[PDB]
């Protein structure tokens, strides 16, 4: 196995800044006969296959933006993004096709640092359609905030909840470099009908004190 | 030297 | 345009077999080798093998050689990967790919969209799809948020589009969460102009291939 080792595992720079990714192969992928290095670089975003950026170590594929360039030879290779754009947040992988089995590096996650942005907070009562089935899910949405750290707390009838909610955060947005978060409070229909006030309380760096979004059933 | 059967799609000049 | 289109996500029991298809179009099928590559959670991409689409010769990774069969059908320009004696640890996204075509006449690299295969003893369950209606509680500064809650399915994944793909700006389809039951749930939301809620129609298109679920839910104020 030609082991491909990437450094660093993750990097964060501001919009427009240079980004450098290193890849080391355990065996030289250089062939003196044709002066080529048998190495490629791929970009992968969540839910998509990898996309080829550079091959033969340093030949950028036509149609790939020219801010992407590859360099190096033998066992040491470098991917450079000269001016990181919002759409370039992704995991980048090196790849060797010198020997079998073909192998890939462990990846370098490239991220944008940007200014603070407070979440926009929305709340969705359970749908009448769901209520017919005996369950009641309340959704709290935190939209387009930065940085990623955020705290959601649920209150039912002004009392803090525990153990009955699940949340997930998006990948970094390819346009504005923010994150979004969805949290669901899952209740029985009977419990939902017994209470009046449903509230999502959000703590975030962009907020001087927590924001509560609520509705009365 | 490269293994030319690692990936048959690789066929440089 | 050169493309590879894979079969939909599947779920199989431990010890069963799975067969993923890879339909090729837009190039001379018999000229190139199709590779299979899998991507397991937080694991590096793993090359599994290749087939020459012309003569059908193969090469398999040592890790899979006793369990994998890659075949092709030139008449239908389709390649297939079959993995037998499935482990729950074979749960992964499986890709077919024309990896680095680098010849005197061509330089391209094409991947299928991936096929998620889950190996589990648990029962497939199709999701319920509920609207997240726009309301006074989901509007801020001239925009309104609306969405679909896709609740209680197994296994992953569920795909969500809006207006058959014509609505992509402002969409966030969130990673799924695991319920205590062991079923998954995800939310898909979109921010739209508040001014036009009375004239525009917003429909979330929800697919869960393992359960043959295809739901189009209209989300109204």
């Amino acid at each position: 196995d030609i082991v491909m080792t990437q450094s660093p595992d993750s990097l964060a720079v501001s919009l427009g800044e240079r980004a450098t990714i290193n890849c080391k192969s355990s065996q030289s992928v250089f062939y003196s006969s044709n002066n080529k290095n048998y190495l490629a670089w791929y970009q992968q975003k969540p839910g998509q296959p990898p996309n080829l950026l550079i091959y033969w170590a340093s030949t950028r594929q036509s149609g790939v933006p020219d801010r992407f360039s590859g360099s190096g030879s033998g066992t040491d290779f470098t991917l450079t993004i000269s001016s990181l754009q919002a759409e370039d947040v992704a995991v980048y992988y090196c790849h060797q096709y010198y020997s079998s089995p073909l192998t890939f590096g462990g990846g370098t996650k490239v991220e944008i640092k940007r200014t603070v942005a407070a979440p926009s907070v929305f709340i969705f009562p359970p749908s009448d359609e769901q209520l017919k089935s005996g369950t009641a899910s309340v959704v709290c949405l935190l939209n387009n905030f930065y940085p990623r750290e955020a705290k959601v707390q649920w209150k039912v009838d002004n009392a803090l909840q525990s153990g009955n909610s699940q949340e997930s955060v998006t990948e970094q947005d390819s346009k504005d470099s923010t994150y979004s978060l969805s949290s669901t409070l899952t209740l029985s229909k009977a419990d939902y009908e017994k209470h009046k006030v449903y509230a999502c309380e959000v703590t975030h760096q962009g907020l001087s004190s927590p924001v509560t979004k609520s509705f009365n059933r | 030297n490269p293994d030319p059967n690692a990936n048959p799609n690789v066929d440089p000049n | 345009q050169r493309q590879l289109v894979q079969s939909g996500a599947e779920v199989k029991k431990p010890g069963a077999s799975v067969k993923v298809s890879c339909k090729a179009s837009g190039y001379t099928f018999t000229s190139y080798a199709i590779h299979w590559v899998r991507q397991a959670p937080g694991q590096r991409l793993e090359w599994m093998g290749w087939i020459k689409a012309g003569n059908g010769n193969t090469r398999y990774s040592q890790k899979f050689q006793d369990r994998v069969t890659i075949t092709r059908d030139t008449s239908t320009t389709t390649a297939y990967m079959e993995l037998s004696s499935l482990r729950s640890e074979d749960t992964a996204v499986y890709y077919c790919a024309l990896l680095t075509v680098l010849t005197p006449d061509d330089a391209f690299d094409i991947w299928g969209q991936g096929t998620m295969v889950t190996v589990s003893s648990a029962s497939t369950k199709g999701p319920s799809v509920f609207p997240l209606a726009p309301s006074s509680k989901s509007t801020s500064g001239g925009t309104a948020a609306l969405g679909c809650l896709v609740k209680d399915y197994f296994p992953e994944p569920v795909t969500v589009s809006w207006n058959s793909g014509a609505l992509t700006s402002g969409v966030h389809t969130f990673p799924a969460v695991l319920q205590s039951s062991g079923l998954y749930s995800l939310s898909s939301v979109v921010t739209v102009p508040s001014s036009s809620l009375g004239t525009q129609t917003y429909i979330c298109n929800v697919n869960h291939k393992p359960s043959n679920t295809k739901v189009d839910k209209k989300v109204e104020p």
